[PDB]
Order: structure tokens, then C-alpha cells, then sequence
């Protein structure tokens, strides 16, 4: 019964283990995914945010 | 109690994920369309007491709690798991809109500043 | 260093030279009609004076250097500029003039609810909230302002973040001795937290301090209230909370206080107790 | 292992509140845009 | 089914009546009906008459002023042709990705890359052309930071080395990735498995050195003792030593009671006991 | 293959276009330039690709662009980090100056973590390393990042404590314990902070160490029952009594329970050696 219950538990330790390895390799990848995309987004905001006064001074300078 | 955290704040990160998602979706649409108008307008034992005693009882009752307790931790880690394999999918379909987006505006304001002249 | 002394004396020039700017723009719309764009380069330099500020550590600077091109701005008709530059002096103001940074996220609150933005309302209540209770002991103002960001957010229909804000207004009004309002938020959260497979495992916390929360009205309601939870949530009866409230029942129930002090201590050695349950359980024990 | 993860679920959860709050910013400008390129058009027509 | 024959008669139709209207300014109208027409194939899922829809459409966009809706019809239509002729897809995949890259959009061609690759190993028996894309994809990754990628393409390229009995790459990649996770403070724990499975590549190639080899990886990296595969790998050259079949098969097989062993290392742990 | 000269060919020409171009007299420079740059990197000449990108992001700033000027800085930054850390150090500076005339703090504190993170692994020296390390957690605690600024506070404490004076390091790990301690996930951790504080005093006294551990054993009542406190304990009885055995006794036995991060092994290796 020692031996039973004894590798079980070592068992159930290897698959935590490898399970825990491998999803904190997945939110590594998912930081620095949400890392890029913040500096994606705040690029694209201040993209259309200068865009759209360019398109408002000059309407306003035609008009 | 670290895992029952670690649940809870992926969850929070999910919705949230969600949420942004229809943000995206949203400004997308609403981009698209002022685009086309503003074009349009144009277990028995754990060690074997050789003494018997009380100690050798009590070691073997903690160890006893100790593996209960793991089994639960491991079908909560394997629950917690499942979220972020969705999450980063999510996260990647988002990806390629946004850029998509910024491409677009881009090339709609060059656009709108060659008719010009 | 050299940080200290140049940019002072650089922010000082600039925020001179602005207001000369300002001072002049009068005359230049009076005599011309300029229009506006002195009053935006205005704008910019003041909001420069501020980044500076900001820089030179001098927070009450850059703080009304915000405030001022928020009001001119506010002057311009742009009230979402307007409303950032608030928000900017509320968050710089927050450590070095909390009153002021109250006022000033108290108006970018108004001015962003006048669009109807109930999400950046309830994020601004939340902070006004939470300065409230790290700085002064006004339970009753953080009480109200987490209530009206719960308020909004269930408007919203975002779940998962009223509940935690009703939860720590459950848990500090018990602590200020009111406990029906603490006992049926706690019982709300933990009958909206069953059906969660993820919160599920939690829930059981929240009906163990729910129960706790009940044994200062009296001993029966208690046993009473133990009965329900067991039977509503059966798998609460495996957790050893279940275990601890009976031994405390049946120590209560002989005036053994002894054997209480004991079961929480050897409770406590088992896991460091948190100061809220302490302060329960030493409040119960005078009885 | 698990207390280092949790630092790491903590971080996530910040930047993507961040995230968030910016994306909110940048999608009520745009929908003043669409309302101040619809009130043009429309009073030009 | 009525219901297959019915979508698929709907989108010839509708391709039928999109040739109409373009061989009836028209080029924009032309390349929307045509992609209207090669969604309408892919829901009918008629993937060899939706692939070559999708790529017809996808040039006649190139005769028209875009790249991006160019790129994106090349990514459609490879999708649809992966149930397809694999040369076509692999062809307007590889055009895709050239557009991309003279475009500077080194992460999507990347990711294509390992696309292209991934299917290529899979389909057919051709490896090397697997391992030339992961390793193009690999190296653009690694000039772009990324870290994880360029580490998951190295590990399966010294793998599938380490499989075509080239193992000296295979563990020169395993050393230089396990001390490179060992300098960040993350990513040790997997450390050992790298040292590991590279002693046991140089292990193919001879034993006296194998134990150079362990004492190495061990001073290098102390905490590597405590890993139950060094006393596995240490019996198993202790009975090496003697011509013994009984010992390492004992070894092993009181190892694998807890977790089962992959196919790749049973295969190269029989490959070197049987010789 | 026919890449390397192929695109290295291609880039002589694009170059030679723009300038022949600006010798007439814009953007298509611009663009001409920052081909030829992506060109270069496609080629692995990543040499001359950062001069380029430098010279595209100074003709797009001459005409008052600071996005895309900035953008492309730190990318030639990037691009010069590997071939020759100096300039994409100096780059990464330009970046930041203009980053902080903006007011972006976030990336300004993100390329400073990034210039200390290059001066310390590739070349050596800790006073720029420590210097950017700290103007990063300032810039951060200006937008109130907890988990950096600690993560930065921290890694200054480490250093200081590996070669500085023990004043700075104390403080430092004072400061974040008392932060740690309200925290209710990372409150545990605290003791071992704590800890490190007094083996810093020990390595300043004897005696400060003995009253500091008894400051914090009151402060921090887990810190009385962490094994670290009483192998403390028992390592000062050692070093009062000059007996160098108990000191190597505990150190094996610690040893055995959990294993050594080498910075312990190297205080105590302090420790041991004024024992005298």
C-alpha cells in the first residue's frame, strides 16, 4: 500500500509540475502579446488623434 | 489561497479581454462607416511504526490530509488552465483588427491628402 | 542636482512667458481677432510647465498648472481636454493637495457623466473611494462613493467588479458594528458565487465569514444559520470551517472559554489569523 | 513557484486594465468623430 | 444531402453571375462580387472549387491598387487549399509572405513561416524542408526579440536532429537553450530536461565520454544532481559498462512507473541499449 | 546565396536614390531610407542598417515628426544593440529625451530599463546600471507601478549589497518589507527580506545585527517562528562564543533543509571570515 499511494502521489506532483510549466510558458507569450499590443494601441490612437486635427485645421482653413 | 487568487484574476483578465474585444469591434465598424460616408460625400498505512507510539500515528493522519488536499489543487490548476489557452486566442484574433484598423486610417488620411493636390 | 535648480528656474521662464502670452492675447483679439490659436499655444505651453513640474517633483506646480489650462481650455469649449487636464491635477494633486484632487476628479466625474461615460465616472468614484479611506477615516464617504461606483458598474452590466466593491462595503460596515447589511451582501456575493465553477471554491470563505458575522446577534440564529449553509451548500459541510464553528458552538454553549482559546489558537498555528477575524472573534469572546 | 505566478497574473491584470482604459479613450473619440463628421456632412449637404 | 448540392448551386450561381458582371471603376465591383462568391464557395465547403475561387480573386485584386486585401485573399485562399493541392497553398503562402516582409511585417511572415513548415512536416516525408522554414522563421524571430519563438523553433529543430541521428546540433542547441534559460531567473526548471537529453545524445556516440560529459553538466549546474533522470542516466552507465541486459531495463522500468516515457526517448533509449 | 549580395546591392542603391534625391534640393527619401534599412536587416548586415534608420529619422524629424522619428530610433537602437551596444545606447538616450519632451514616462522608463539592462550584462559597470535602475523606478512611481518600482528597488538593493555600502541596501529592504507586510499575498515573503537586513548588519556588527533581528522578530511576529530567525539566532550565539564550528554546523544543516542562492553563501563567507 506504501508503494501505491506513495507513486500516486508522485504522480499527481509530475502532472501538476508539467501542467504548471507549460501554462506559465503560455502567459509568458500572453504578456508579452498584451505588452505589444498596448504600445500597438496607444500608437494607434495618436495616430488618428493627429489625423483628424490635420483634417480639421485644414477644412478649417479652407472654410 | 494563491490559487484560488490566480483563478480569480484570470477571470477578471477574461471579461476584461472580452470587453476590449467589442471595443475593437465597435471602433471598427464606426471607422468603416464614417470612412464610406466621408468618401460618399464627394490508505491502511503510511510508514510502518516499528515502536508504535503516538508519533508514528500522527505523521501518517498529516500526510493523509496533505495528499487530499493536493488532489483538489490538481483539478483546480487544471480548471484555472483551460482560461488562457482561450485568452490568448482572443488576444491574437484582436491583434490582426486593431492593426488592420491602424493600416486602414493610415492610408485614409494619405488618401484624403492626394485629391487635394 | 542640477535637476532641481534648472528645472524650476526653466519652468518658471515658461510659466512667465505664458502668462505674458495670455495677458497679451486679449489685445491681440481686440485689435486683429486672432481667434483662438493664441490661447490653444497658450494651452500647450502651460501644459509643458506642468510636464515639467511633473519632472522637478514640485507636484503642487504641475498640479496647478493643470488646473489652469483646464479651466482655459474649458474657456475654449473643448470639454474633454478639459476633463483630461482635470483628471491629470486630480492624480497629481492626489499626493500633495488631496482636497484638491478631490474637486478636481469630482468635475472630470461631472463633466464625463454629462456624456453619459458611466465607466470613467465609476473608475473616478472608486479612486475618491479609495483616497477617502487610506487617507482620512470618513467610512461614511467611501461607503457612499464605492456604493455609486457599484451603482454604475451594474448599469454596465459588468459583473465580477460590484462584487467586489459591495464586498469590502459589507466587510467595513461590520466593522463599524452594522451587521444585517454585512450578512445579506455576504450571503448575495456567496448565492452569486456558487453556480461559478472558478469562485466556486471560494464561495465557501464567504459563507464562513457570513456565519461568523452572525454569531454576535445571538447563539441560535447562529446554530440556525449553520444548519442552512450546510444544507443550501453541502460541500461547505467538508471544509474544516464547519468543524471550527461547532467547536466554537459547543465552547460557547458551557461557558468553557478555555477550550475556544484554545481551538483558535491551535486555528491560528495552523494559518495566521487576518486582523478583521481577530477583532470578531475577540469581540465575540467577551461574552 | 505558484507565489512567483501569481506576480506574473497580478502584472497581466494591470497592464490589460491599462490597456483597457486607453482602448475607452480612443473609441469615445472616435464616436465623436463619426457624430462631428455626420452633423458636417449633413448641414453641408 | 439537398443541402450541399443546394449551397453549391447557389455559389456557382453567384460565380456565375459575378463572370457576367465583370466582363459586362468595374475592377473595385469585380473583386467584391468575386470574393463575395469565394466566401459563398468556402460556406458551401467545396475547398478545391473554394481555393481556386479564393486565389482567382485574389489576383484579380492584384490587378487592382491594394496590398493589404491582396495579402489577406492569400491567406484565405491558402486556408482553403490546405485541404487541397498542398503546392498551391505552399506557393500563395510563400507569395504572402514576401509581401509581407518587403512590407516589414517580419512577425506575420514568421508566423506563416512555421504555417508552411508545420504543414509540410506533417503532409509529407520531406523533413528538411520543415527544418529550413522553421529555422528561417526562427532566426527572423530571434532579429525581432522574440525570445519564446525562436526557442520553441530550436528545440524542435535539435529534436528532429537528434532523431535523424545528427546529434551534434541537436546538442548544441540543447546546451546553449538550457544555459540560457539558467541565466534568467525564470524558465530553470526545465533546464535539467535540456542537460539531460543532451548527455544522452552525446551518450549515442560513445560512453567514456558520457561521463565527462555528466560531470560537466553537473559542476556547471550543482542542482542538477537532485534530478531523479541523473541517477536514472548514472545507473544505466554504471551497468553500461558491463554487458548486462538485466540492469538498465530494471532502471528504466522502475523509472516509468510514475510517468510514461514519450516516443522519441523510449525509441533513442532502445536505439542505445540494443547496441 | 544570392541574398546577401542581391539585397546588399539593392541597399547601395536605394541609398545612393535618396540622396540623390535630397540633392536636389522629402518623405520618399524617407521611405527610400527605411527600405533600404529593413533591406540591410533582411541581409543580417545589421551594421549600416541603424545609420540608416538614424539618418531616415533625422530627415523625418527635420520636417517636425517626433513619433515616427522616435519609433525609428529606438529601432536603430535595437538594431546597433547587438552590433555595437554604444550607439544603440545613444540612440535609446535620444529616444527617451524625446519620449520625455512628449511626456510618454511609460516608454521613457521601459528604454532606461533596457540601457541599464545592456550596461550591466555586456559591459561592466553598476553606477550607470544602478543611476537607470533608479530613474526608471522614479519615472514608474511618477505613474504609481508598484510591481516594477519594487522589482527595480529590489535589484538596486541587491547590487548595493553585493558591492555598495550596507546603509543603502538596509534601507532599501526595510522599506520593502514594510511595504510587503500589509500585502496579504506577499506578506509571507517578508521575513525573508527581513532576514537579508540582518545578515547586512551582521556584516556591519555583531551587535547591530543581534538588535536589528530583535527589532524586526517584534515588528514581524512570524518572523519569531520562520527558521530563519532561529538559524540567525544560532548563528550570532556562534559568532559571540568565536566558535567557527557551530557556523559551518548550521550552514550544512540549512543546507540540507533548502538549498543556497550563492549571494547567502557569499555574506555568510563575510560573516565566517571576521569571526577571527
Amino acid at each position: 500500500t506504501r508503494h501505491s499511494e506513495i507513486i500516486k502521489l508522485e504522480n499527481s506532483i509530475r502532472e501538476l509540475h508539467d501542467m504548471f510549466m507549460d501554462m506559465a510558458m503560455l502567459v509568458e507569450s500572453q504578456g508579452e502579446m498584451i505588452d505589444r499590443i498596448e504600445y500597438n494601441v496607444e500608437h494607434a490612437v495618436d495616430y488618428v488623434e493627429r489625423a483628424v486635427s490635420d483634417t480639421k485645421k485644414a477644412v478649417k482653413y479652407q472654410s | 489561497d494563491a490559487g484560488i487568487r490566480t483563478l480569480v484574476m484570470l477571470d477578471e483578465q477574461g471579461e476584461q479581454l472580452e470587453r476590449i474585444e467589442e471595443g475593437m469591434d465597435q471602433i471598427n465598424k464606426d471607422m468603416k462607416e464614417a470612412e464610406k460616408n466621408l468618401t460618399d460625400l464627394g490508505s491502511g498505512g503510511f510508514i510502518r511504526r516499528v515502536t508504535n507510539d503516538a508519533r508514528e500515528n500522527e505523521m501518517d493522519e498529516n500526510l493523509e490530509q496533505v495528499s487530499g488536499i493536493i488532489g483538489n489543487l490538481r483539478h483546480m490548476a487544471l480548471d484555472m488552465g483551460n482560461e488562457i489557452d482561450t485568452q490568448n486566442r482572443q488576444i491574437d484574433r484582436i491583434m490582426e483588427k486593431a492593426d488592420s484598423n491602424k493600416t486602414r486610417i493610415d492610408e485614409a488620411n494619405q488618401r484624403a491628402t492626394k485629391m487635394l493636390g | 542636482g542640477m535637476d532641481t535648480s534648472g528645472k524650476q528656474a526653466e519652468a518658471m521662464a515658461l510659466l512667465a512667458e505664458a502668462e505674458r502670452k495670455v495677458k497679451n492675447s486679449q489685445s491681440f483679439f481686440s485689435g486683429l481677432f486672432g481667434g483662438s490659436s493664441k490661447i490653444e499655444e497658450a494651452c500647450e505651453i502651460y501644459a509643458r510647465a506642468a510636464n515639467m513640474f511633473k519632472m522637478a517633483k514640485n507636484w503642487s506646480a504641475a498640479g496647478n498648472a493643470f488646473c489652469q489650462a483646464a479651466q482655459l481650455h474649458l474657456q475654449l469649449q473643448s470639454k474633454h481636454d478639459a476633463a483630461t487636464c482635470f483628471v491629470d491635477a486630480g492624480n497629481a494633486f492626489k499626493k500633495a493637495d488631496p482636497q484638491e484632487a478631490i474637486n478636481c476628479l469630482m468635475r472630470a466625474i461631472e463633466i464625463y457623466t454629462d456624456m453619459g461615460r458611466f465607466t470613467i465616472a465609476a473608475k473616478h468614484h472608486i479612486s475618491i473611494a479609495e483616497i477617502y479611506e487610506t487617507e482620512l477615516v470618513d467610512v461614511e464617504k467611501a461607503i457612499a462613493h464605492y456604493e455609486q461606483s457599484a451603482d454604475y458598474y451594474k448599469g454596465e452590466e459588468s459583473n465580477s467588479s460590484a462584487n467586489k466593491c459591495l464586498l469590502k462595503v459589507a466587510g467595513y460596515a461590520a466593522q463599524l458594528e452594522q451587521y444585517q447589511k454585512a450578512i445579506d451582501i455576504y450571503e448575495q456575493v456567496g448565492t452569486s458565487a456558487m453556480d461559478s465553477p472558478l469562485l466556486k471554491y471560494s464561495a465557501k470563505d464567504y459563507f464562513f465569514k457570513a456565519a461568523l458575522c452572525h454569531f454576535c446577534i445571538d447563539m441560535l440564529n447562529a446554530k440556525l444559520a449553520v444548519q442552512k449553509y450546510e444544507e443550501l451548500f453541502p460541500a461547505f459541510s467538508d471544509s474544516r470551517e464547519c468543524k471550527l464553528m461547532k467547536k466554537l458552538l459547543e465552547a460557547h454553549e458551557e461557558q468553557n472559554v478555555d477550550s475556544y482559546t484554545e481551538s483558535v489558537k491551535e486555528y491560528d498555528s495552523i494559518s495566521r489569523l487576518d486582523q478583521w477575524l481577530t477583532t470578531m472573534l475577540l469581540r465575540i469572546k467577551k461574552t
